[PDB]
């Protein structure tokens, strides 16, 4: 509240700082690249002295970088910039391959979790009440490897055999 | 990006009654002639890369010179490309385990797309062609491992050599294609391993110069930031990949001048003070003390603390080294560790 009553102003500080008195705190939120966004607002009901009673202290979860997350399409940025830091930081430790599992389940080629169990399941018969299962994830309204399935499919019924 | 198909046989018996009822000729036969030729599958009567004769094109002409007749032609042109997006990729298919290089779906991309300039089939305001291309791409990019690892090793060899135009050319490929293998991934490596390379070229041994870090990350901004801005594609003055690059710079400059202390500090010195008053501006971390250290001992007690070594060359060595991190430490805890 600025000290007065005017309505807002942003303030960036660094993570050890002492943010003022709670009660005069409407919103905080923490944003940064990796650990997924967290923004909570003080309504009336309650203050931020009541959040903040049982500690002073907020934990954040780790976004996940997982080879399954990116099955076929990438939907992070993946900010060219960023990504430079983390090759830059990881050669940092690896200064002081194919030594971790995410490139062991890279090289088995099961990065695909619905290709694969697809795959699986067309093995063979093809029955009409599966088929119009199947036909319903070509047809999703919103997936990812959506393409993949579709030629997929496409090689099962009229490929080669 | 959902295509239909409605099956070989059903497609051709389309075709030839849609020929015959419009036509009211026996360009059937004629029609199935074109048909092979347009067809990868038989290599005996399709192009083999082999421009056709009058009759093909004069048909062409023929069929590319009233609402009703409209409508026919066009549901025509869509069987049309039904029946040759079913040719494709059941020749793709048949060959798909037969890709290895880039060089190979090139080729094959040529092959399927020979026929096309003789026969316009596909509209200009619509990029269908570019889809299934970029669909096939794709597949392959997903199911192919081998495929995708000659790609990355294909490309790491051509960003080595300085191929600048051909790996441009796999960059727009592999965007295209947006496969499980982005190429923001490929061009960090790329970079990564080239001004490793480069740093390894340039900064070797060589201690006599002053601000060297920035005479080498100029002259590597010289020789290639354009070409990396071009294959990236992003503006020329982003600042902020430049201070990442430097950054990386003067990390390699570390680890390198961390390798090679030793030498640093018993032979070159004091010819190689400025550098190690250059290298005292980037140590910031107890981890970085702990190793110039652990890797100091472990050279020097390796070479010099030998019996064999003259005990007066040795001393004289001793007390170089003594001096020379002095000047390099002022406080004196690695020298008392040294000591120790």
């Amino acid at each position: 509240e600025e000290d007065v009553e005017k309505e807002e102003v942003i303030r960036e500080i660094s993570t050890p700082c002492l943010l003022p008195d709670f009660s005069k705190i409407k919103s905080i939120r923490v944003k940064m690249h990796g650990y997924f966004p967290l923004e909570v607002n003080f309504t009336k009901d309650y203050s931020a002295s009541d959040f903040f009673s049982g500690g002073t202290i907020i934990y954040i979860q780790r976004k996940s970088e997982s080879v399954f997350e990116n099955k076929a399409s990438f939907r992070n940025v993946e900010d060219i910039h960023v990504a430079l830091k983390r090759k830059a930081a990881e050669s940092k430790n690896y200064s002081r391959g194919n030594t971790t599992s995410s490139q062991l389940v890279e090289s088995l080629g099961i990065q695909d979790l619905t290709m694969v169990e697809l795959d699986t399941l067309l093995s063979a018969a093809l029955t009409d009440s599966e088929s119009y299962n199947l036909g319903l994830l070509c047809s999703d309204k919103n997936s990812g490897d959506i393409l993949d399935c579709q030629l997929e499919l496409w090689y099962k019924s009229f490929g080669p055999h | 990006q959902i295509t239909p198909t409605r099956d070989l046989k059903v497609i051709t018996d389309e075709l030839q009654t849609l020929s015959s009822y419009i036509f009211h000729t026996n360009i059937v036969d004629d029609l199935n002639s074109l048909l092979t030729w347009m067809s990868p599958n038989d290599a005996k009567s399709n192009h083999q890369l082999r421009p056709p004769s009058l009759r093909i094109k004069n048909i062409i002409k023929v069929l590319f010179p009233g609402n009703t007749n409209k409508e026919l032609q066009l549901q025509l042109f869509s069987t049309l490309k039904e029946f040759y997006i079913f040719q494709v990729r059941y020749h793709f298919f048949l060959h798909f385990n037969n890709i290895n290089y880039l060089k190979d779906i090139q080729r094959w991309e040529n092959y399927y797309e020979f026929p096309l300039r003789y026969v316009p089939i596909f509209d200009v305001n619509v990029n269908d062609w570019a889809l299934e291309l970029n669909s096939l791409r794709h597949y392959l990019l997903n199911r192919n491992i081998k495929f995708k690892n000659n790609l990355r090793t294909r490309l790491d060899k051509l960003i080595m050599d300085d191929d600048f135009d051909l790996a441009d050319n796999l960059i727009q490929w592999l965007k295209s294609a947006n496969g499980s293998l982005s190429s923001t991934e490929l061009i960090v490596n790329a970079l990564y391993s080239k001004i490793n390379k480069f740093c390894e070229d340039n900064m070797s041994r060589v201690w006599n110069k002053r601000f060297m870090i920035m005479e080498t990350f100029n002259k590597f901004i010289n020789q290639y930031w354009s070409q990396f801005s071009k294959l990236v594609g992003c503006p020329e003055d982003d600042h902020e990949l430049t201070t990442t690059v430097f950054n990386c710079f003067e990390s390699n400059f570390l680890r390198i001048r961390t390798n090679e202390i030793f030498d640093i500090c018993v032979l070159a010195y004091p010819d190689s003070k400025v550098t190690l008053l250059e290298l005292r501006k980037i140590m910031k971390d107890f981890k970085d003390y702990t190793n110039i250290v652990t890797t100091f001992l472990s050279d020097f007690k390796k070479y010099i603390l030998n019996p064999s070594v003259t005990t007066v060359d040795a001393l004289l060595r001793y007390v170089k080294t003594i001096k020379a991190f002095l000047v390099l430490d002022p406080t004196g805890r690695c020298l008392h560790s040294i000591t120790t």
